């Protein structure tokens, strides 16, 4: 219960809602000083003399329109073609407003009308918008006392308090910030899309494997606990791995983010097979032809041969007709959008070091800050169409990066879009409790105690779709009164007092465990040290199910066991939480060994006797099986665990054996 | 467009409360059964979003009625339905919750009114009233007040839900279980009783 | 435009754990597999060493390795209201 | 969510450029420094070259198509009294009849890619009217063109 | 099901402001009513102000794209009868091979958004040829891209 | 813009716009023919004697 | 026209079982009968004539 604040850290949309159909590099009508260049005219008139426009003769009195609303961009003229207007009117923003591209321009309608005006005026009742009624004459009239210097355009200057939200410019010509002519090459680069809400199926909301303050369940008589966690234990990874069996974790539900963080198979693995552009498409000029030529009609009467005088009844001399073909400006549509999406989705979520540094614009301090990663734009060349066309192959270039922070996830996208698009929110939900001991328990009557805590840091509790911090940037969450919604069955009161007999005795006790009942261990591997093993002294371990290892980053998570940690400066996808074990292929060879003796597979069963080669590239075409880089030592191994394949031959699994977090779903072999 | 004959319903979402009353005496429960002792709310009122689950105003006194008819989710645990249990016209598949946030009317300074055609966002390229070609020029937009990216405009979230094709399911039981023809409270101690007046 | 090349083939494989069973067969049949509680690995003490090798490292990363341990509870109630608690992680020197 | 058009889409004018200026050749031999005469093999008196920048035509492609996605199949299925129609052209009577409810078109800006942008939201605008009058049904899609098309 | 593009799309010019028209400024006090000379603090006539309707260079995007879909997706595996090899160019002679039928030019002036429009019908000559032998498949897609590009 | 017959100056600025679609088709089962439930035009459907 | 094929080497591989002697010594003889003989058939046992 309470309120959430996202901050200036998020953008659920990738595009623009503010003049996003006008040209990218074209500035708004405004003036500069050293002489002016720009000015536009949409509105119509009859005859202007001492006032701004005369827009009508209404009845018996002429009317000139107010400064509040005057040239609405909506209204133009009934005709499409090149037609001439005697009296026109348009807005030309005042000299407090610099040259700024239309693509991404927000304005504040201060008055009753949507036509945005001034805020400050004189002392009595500051209301009237300082919109200039200064008309513009033509070169036709300059001299003569009494001669009409009648305006063709009347330009309307506005002093409006404005800010730019949806765009931040990539390339600017000169330093000048007040007024300058040299902001002509100034264009519009939209901000990087990223959305912030609950991590998939309420994960990371409460503490799991953190016993500074534990999830203790006691009793009004009972002194004991229900939480006994350690750093060498998993509870965050449980509620996804065991829940893989009970339906595919993709189905649409709003409470828990039941659709889980999942990359597009079209985006991560590139489907580069060119473009369908085999036909040219055309952007014909206004309606066909733009030319004015005198064309006078002709017909034979006296001149019998080739030479004739003129026509009988002559058509009017103004004939805007082409002698040849009507024009068409050629476009290849298929290739245009292909650059837009493929250059974007690869370069957007790439680590920023080769990316660009300050050029005539303001920039933030830290590399991991939202605004620092925002204004950076690498060249559309390597991330373009033509890297390796004709191969369903994600290159060595892309595969190292955080492949879950994307444009469309089943998880990431679903939460923020149903949370409340914006910072300040009054919203409530029933929130999780996921321990194995607590789950499917039917409590006996009596007197009990139930004690908990929360991880308060904004950074860890909520995800980011680009990989930008909340606590370090600007975000805070406040909590009100927390509740519990306990639901049980309305049992028959004769039975509710007698069915207890099973749990009334210490003979049969509701026993629970994780499917991954495992205990781990953390150890760091830095740069220029590719060979790191594990050494543990003599230990009395009895049972064992097997082994499962993958990779975690120190950059995107620290050695956690509390809320308050200054180490956590990221907010991206974590392998420990969302099942984001993306760097699984990063294993060359694995050799297991026991207590002071020779390494594990000594019972000689495979081509390589001791070391399990996970990856061997172009070493020998007979070690890496079925055109996949994996060696036979590990290729058979994956379908040998839960699957019963590798003795009866080779089987292709049914539509339920591949429970989403398993092998073929995730991984697909590739070649270039 | 027809809701009833086609099977593709739509109107299931907009209902405040269904106050079931057997002859003006203690209501359909009569055992303090749920959160409400007299009423059966569907679309919760603005009063108490804390009780509502699933990131909407969906009340929990009834999120244990349609969630317990076709498939029992609300005793043994808040579990996940199968692709077979969740049918093409059942409670879960077609129903998908929704939420919004844009602008608040009572918190901001200059937000007096933004009109229908008074706006100035993508005009010029877009028509004045008809689908006509380039009529006008380009001028800065003013309609969608953002609280997104690099801006601060105070806003409050509305939480309406959407129910499509789903059939308003409810078991006729004190135990709230739809099992067998002879239902738990349908044919009990004094429920196969003679004709009594009904006013709901 | 005939050019000459030698290909580079490589596998992608994310979001699943590298799972291997603990039997002489090396196939997980049930929860406790053959070598899990056999003649050699039952009550005696032994200490697992390693020889890991990964593809070239660039960023400081923790190689997250799970040993398949076994932690179970049992919810006791001798009196109504009073709970008797006992936990057990066995392949990690924990239990009772 | 809004659009994806980071790289501007251009409707290239015909063959590149047309507004071209005549150019004539000059030789470095006759005048050694700052003096130029008639060259040996002249560049023709019709050298069609526009020097500098190519003329560009911006079509922000993603917006106006998504505008239509919310227009032809969304904006044309709304409450039918605030929905507008032009003043001049001859029209029939009933709102249910073809002639009155095909000419009827609401503002193109009104239902575009900016109404409550960011959240996965459906307004009380087309939810209290059945999505069967929609252009989106798969059942009617089959038989409407399977038996006949006239 | 036709071409759903009820709203027009325009390949808009450079900035929308392109016309060479010199403009000055004006103001009455030397002539109080109907006679003017010059404006106070007026700046030079380097004005390029567009006076009226801005250029809109038209295109139907959903119809032009539908063209591609339908000409690339079927016409080169279309029966060879209306197909004729173009003059002034010489082609290696073998029907099926990457030269003959591959470069044999055919019209999208039939395989377009106007053949049995509205009607769901697979054309009886698409049915005569193999749909499995076309430029985009699923069987060859997961192997030719899995072997190595070239 | 103009009431005039056929063509006049301002009808060069006139524009065309597609009609609204209406799929004349049948229901999810096309039921609407037989009187299954209707109390009037119902079927007896009995024997040759009884 | 274009393509030429040349494979270099052929190599045998098969997936055996690390067989438990306790049962396999009986199971080898179990298959070694006139009685225990396992027959295979297709889903479509169709005879082709061109």
């Amino acid at each position: 219960r309470g309120v959430l604040d996202r901050g200036p850290t998020f953008k659920p949309y990738s595009g623009t809602a503010y003049n996003a159909l006008a040209p990218k590099g074209a500035p708004n009508p405004c003036e500069w000083d050293e002489t002016h260049v720009f000015g536009q005219a949409p509105y119509s008139g009859i005859n202007i003399t001492k006032e701004g426009i005369q827009i009508g003769v209404e009845g018996q009195t002429p009317k000139y329109a107010d400064k509040t609303f005057q040239p609405e961009p909506q209204i133009g003229e009934s005709q499409w073609y090149e037609t001439e207007i005697n009296h026109a009117a348009g807005r030309v923003l005042k000299k407090t407003t610099p040259m700024k591209p239309c693509y991404g321009s927000y304005a504040k309608p201060t008055n009753e009308n949507g036509g945005q005006g001034i805020l400050v005026k004189q002392q009595n009742g500051k209301l009237e918008s300082q919109v200039e009624m200064q008309f513009f004459s033509t070169t036709e009239a300059t001299a003569g006392n009494g001669d009409n210097l009648t305006p063709k355009v009347v330009l309307y200057s506005e002093d409006v308090d404005i800010e730019t939200p949806d765009t931040h410019i990539s390339y600017m010509p000169t330093i000048k910030e007040g007024n300058s002519r040299e902001l002509m090459g100034q264009q519009s680069m939209p901000n990087r899309p990223n959305y912030i809400a609950f991590r998939d199926n309420f994960i990371g909301l409460m503490y799991y494997n953190s016993t500074g303050n534990m999830g203790v369940l006691a009793g009004q008589a009972s002194q004991l606990n229900a939480v006994v966690d350690l750093q060498d234990r998993n509870t965050e990874l449980s509620y996804q791995l065991l829940l893989d069996s009970i339906g595919d974790r993709t189905r649409y539900f709003s409470m828990w983010n039941q659709a889980v963080d999942s990359y597009d198979p079209d985006v991560r693995i590139i489907e580069n097979h060119g473009t369908e552009d085999e036909l040219p498409n055309y952007c014909f000029p206004l309606g066909g032809v733009i030319n004015t030529e005198t064309l006078t009609k002709v017909k034979p009467k006296t001149g019998q041969e080739n030479g004739w005088e003129k026509d009988a009844t002559e058509f009017s001399d103004k004939n805007e007709i082409r002698v040849g073909n009507n024009f068409a400006m050629e476009i290849n549509l298929n290739a245009n959008l292909w650059r837009n999406f493929l250059y974007s989705n690869i370069a957007l979520y790439l680590p920023d070091k080769l990316k660009y540094s300050p050029s005539n614009v303001k920039i933030s301090d830290n590399p991991n800050t939202y605004d620092y990663m925002n204004k950076r734009v690498v060249a559309p060349g390597l991330v373009d169409c033509y890297i390796n066309l004709g191969a369903r192959w994600s290159l060595d270039y892309m595969d190292n990066v955080n492949p879950f922070n994307h444009h469309r996830n089943a998880g990431l996208r679903y939460r923020s879009m149903l949370l409340g698009n914006g910072r300040y929110v009054p919203f409530h939900i029933q929130v999780p409790q996921k321990f194995f001991a607590i789950k499917n328990l039917l409590l006996l009557p009596g007197s009990y105690t139930y004690e908990w805590n929360f991880r308060k840091d904004v950074n860890m509790v909520l995800q980011s779709s680009l990989g930008n911090d909340l606590r370090v940037d600007g975000a805070s969450i406040k909590f009100d009164s927390i509740c519990l919604y306990a639901t049980f069955f309305p049992m028959a009161h004769n039975t509710a007092s007698t069915l207890e007999a099973m749990l009334r005795n210490d003979t049969n006790d509701q026993s629970f465990n994780d499917y991954l009942s495992a205990a781990n261990m953390l150890y760091p591997i830095p740069a220029n040290a590719t060979n790191v093993p594990i050494s543990i002294p003599s230990r009395n371990w009895a049972a064992f199910r097997g082994w499962a290892f993958t990779r975690l980053k120190t950059k995107e998570t620290p050695s956690l066991g509390s809320g308050y940690d200054p180490y956590y400066t990221y907010s991206g996808s974590i392998p420990y939480l969302d099942g984001t074990f993306y760097l699984n292929h990063t294993f060359k060879k694995v050799a297991i060994t026991f207590d002071s003796s020779v390494s594990w597979p000594g019972n000689d069963r495979l081509l390589t006797p001791n070391e399990f080669e996970i990856k061997r590239s172009v070493d020998g075409e007979g070690y890496n099986v079925a055109q996949c880089n994996m060696t036979k030592d590990w290729f058979l191994v994956q379908m040998l665990a839960n699957y019963n394949i590798g003795y009866q031959g080779f089987y292709i699994p049914e539509s339920y054996k591949d429970r989403m977090y398993s092998f073929f779903r995730n991984f697909q072999p590739m070649s270039r | 467009s027809i809701p009833y004959l086609d099977g593709t319903f739509y109107l299931n979402h907009t209902f405040k409360k269904v106050a079931i009353t057997f002859d003006s005496s203690v209501s359909w429960p009569g055992n303090d059964r749920l959160l409400t002792p007299n009423e059966f709310e569907i679309k919760r009122s603005v009063d108490g979003e804390g009780y509502n689950v699933a990131q909407c105003n969906m009340t929990k006194d009834w999120f244990l009625v349609q969630m317990l008819a076709n498939y029992n989710i609300g005793y043994q645990g808040f579990y996940i339905p199968e692709s077979y249990k969740d049918r093409m016209y059942s409670f879960f598949r077609n129903f998908q919750p929704m939420s919004r946030q844009v602008v608040d009317d009572t918190k901001y300074k200059d937000y007096q009114q933004v009109g229908i055609l008074h706006q100035h966002n993508n005009s010029g390229f877009v028509g004045y009233l008809a689908p006509t070609m380039r009529e006008g020029q380009a001028y800065p937009a003013n309609f969608p007040y953002p609280l997104i990216g690099k801006t601060a405009v105070d806003s409050i979230t509305q939480k309406k839900f959407l129910c499509d094709r789903t059939l308003w399911r409810i078991p006729f039981s004190s135990n709230f279980m739809s099992m067998g023809a002879l239902t738990d409270l349908g044919q009990n101690l004094l429920y196969a009783n003679s004709a009594h007046a009904l006013d709901m | 435009t005939a050019v000459d090349s030698i290909t580079q083939k490589k596998f992608l494989c994310d979001r699943t754990l590298w799972r291997i069973p603990f039997s002489s067969n090396f196939m997980s049949m049930g929860a406790l597999t053959d070598l899990g509680q056999n003649l050699l690995y039952a009550n005696s003490a032994h200490a697992l060493d390693m020889t890991f090798e990964v593809d070239p490292m660039d960023e400081p990363t923790l190689l997250y390795v799970l040993f398949e341990v076994f932690d179970v509870v049992r919810v006791h109630r001798p009196h109504r209201g009073v709970i008797e608690t006992v936990y057990l992680r066995t392949p990690f020197s924990a239990g009772n």
